[PDB]
């Protein structure tokens, strides 16, 4: 399946890059320690910045990481950089969107789904903790961009009634809601995508 | 310092240094948080020697110099002489322990290291002392409550600004080592909230609360008890055996099951995971650091007995997450 095949693509990736390895706190910490999560989604860095963000990252992730299995730091940082700029900007414009790097490390990070379920839906909800439809539809359209990376696009196009096949646009999206929609067997194109990208990662990893 | 230009990495690591933080990537092994940086801040002080240092020789080095401007930036110059006075006079009384140059070099880029990464040669002079004492080994209570005197005016009074200092030059330690996100990161605000929230919002904090409060193991500071604690089981020699490694006797921690009899494990069969076919280690554990009594053990029988009739799962807990607080021995 051409899903089924971004999944294992994915997964792949990820365990090459030891993505998956990597939680989300620590995702959190660096964006604190670099100040971008106080930093508005919609303003831009430059290459410097990310690859910065990125180093540190992979820094504090091996410093407790044991010696047992030493890591190539270096080329693992290169292949995460030029990976991030693949994704995000096919154009090779050199800067990179905040909230693009945001859902791609929230999408790559591993760790329990529930928790990164419930931080997506923190991160969608506004001051008053309800998530923005449009919030929604540009995750969906920068998932899409994501998935044409990995020659997959025709089964993870850019549709703005996706959104609409996955909640009401007049209903109201709350945590307990989204991780039913999420979690349910009938769940929608990004919520399947999500499941198979983990069953994937599972198998391959077990 | 050292620059790496294909990384773009500044490094101030010392040689003696970088072969004590190889060391430590290599004992990573421990998959508990706090208990491997306990681990890793154990044997940098081993390695450091100052654990020979006293906290009455601190009070007299912090009060020689005449350093109570907490605010005053701290130039290379007056640190290097205080220590090397300091560590100089160490040596008049611990010659066959005190190596006066390297011991200097060591404890100051060791503090370059963790509080001045903005390559400046200056910080405040209240994280260097505060550093300083967390690194101290000593008792507990005089710990606290000379932080606390530092901290707090003539009055005694400590306000939210100075406790959110505190607490972040205190995490500053976690950072440095790569594992602040277990103790909730550089987010210091949440500590404020629960610390407000136990004085019921009161306008000021005194020495008595801050005690209250941080005897019941807060999550950002677990790294002070149970450092001390590691301290306190070192030379501690029990009359069991670890029914996995077949060690005999146990030196160290010991670990004592709950749902079954006559079962005890070392700690690096604990933290590392010998997983012996038949039980696994995912069960409600008991920690003792001192050599155990008898009644210790008539109680935990008592225990092993009633549990034995309340199965069926009523709590389980199969994830890690965190198992840090595993039981409170009160020495
Ligand atoms: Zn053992």
């Amino acid at each position: 399946l051409s899903t089924y095949r971004t999944a294992c693509k994915l997964r792949f990736v990820q365990k090459k890059c030891n993505l998956h390895l990597v939680d989300i706190w620590n995702v959190i910490e660096a964006l604190r320690e670099n100040a971008l999560n106080n930093l508005d989604p919609n303003i831009e860095l430059n290459v410097a910045r990310l690859e910065a963000v990125l180093s540190t990252i992979f820094y504090q992730l091996n410093k407790r990481m044991p010696t047992t299995h030493q890591i190539h730091v270096e080329q693992s940082i290169s292949l995460l950089l030029n990976f991030l700029l693949a994704a995000f900007d096919p154009e090779g414009h050199g800067k990179i969107s905040v909230f693009a790097v945001k859902m791609a490390l929230a999408t790559l990070c591993g760790g329990k789904i529930m928790d990164k379920l419930r931080y997506i839906f923190s991160m969608i909800s506004d001051s008053s903790g309800v998530m923005v439809y449009g919030r929604y539809d540009q995750f969906l359209r920068e998932v899409l961009k994501l998935p044409t990376a990995v020659f997959e696009g025709p089964s993870f196009g850019y549709t703005e009634q996706s959104a609409r096949s996955c909640f009401s646009q007049q209903k109201k999206v709350t945590l307990n809601g989204f991780l039913d929609t999420l979690m349910s067997d009938p769940p929608p194109q990004c919520l399947v995508w999500l499941p198979l990208l983990h069953r994937l990662a599972n198998v391959e990893n077990v | 310092y050292y620059i790496n230009h294909e990384t773009q990495t500044t490094c101030w690591d010392h040689p003696k240094m970088t072969e004590l933080y190889q060391s430590l990537a290599d004992l990573n092994n421990v998959r508990f948080s706090a208990y491997r940086t306990a681990m890793k801040l154990r044997r940098l002080q081993k390695a450091l020697c100052l654990d020979l240092l006293s906290l009455s020789a601190a009070c007299d080095a912090l009060d020689q110099h005449n350093l109570k401007q907490n605010d005053q930036p701290m130039d290379i110059l007056q640190i290097i002489n205080c220590l090397t006075t300091i560590y100089d006079r160490l040596e008049q009384e611990h010659n066959n322990l005190v190596n006066v140059p390297l011991c200097v070099d060591m404890c100051l880029n060791w503090l370059l290291n963790v509080y001045d990464t903005g390559r400046t040669g200056r910080i405040r002079v209240l994280s260097f002392k505060t550093g300083i004492i967390s690194l101290c080994k000593a008792h507990l209570e005089d710990k606290y409550r000379y932080l606390f005197k530092q901290v707090a005016s003539s009055t005694g009074f400590c306000d939210q600004r100075r406790l959110g200092l505190l607490l972040h030059d205190s995490i500053q330690i976690p950072r440095q080592l790569g594992e602040v996100a277990s103790f909730g990161g550089s987010n210091i605000e949440p500590s404020v909230r629960s610390c407000f929230q136990f004085a019921n919002n009161k306008p000021e904090i005194e020495a008595a609360l801050f005690l209250d409060w941080m005897r019941l193991e807060p999550q950002s500071m677990v790294w002070l008890p149970v450092l001390h604690r590691v301290a306190a089981a070192e030379t501690a020699k029990h009359q069991a055996k670890c029914n996995i490694c077949k060690e005999c006797p146990i030196i160290g921690f010991r670990y004592r099951s709950l749902k079954h009899f006559n079962y005890d494990i070392c700690q690096s069969c604990f933290f590392s995971g010998r997983v012996a076919k038949g039980h696994k280690m995912h069960y409600p554990m008991v920690e003792y650091c001192t050599p155990t009594t008898s009644g210790e053990d008539v109680r935990d029988f008592a225990k092993v007995l009633k549990n034995k009739f309340r199965t069926k799962r009523y709590f389980a807990k199969h994830p890690r997450m965190g198992y840090l607080p595993v039981q409170t021995v009160l020495e």
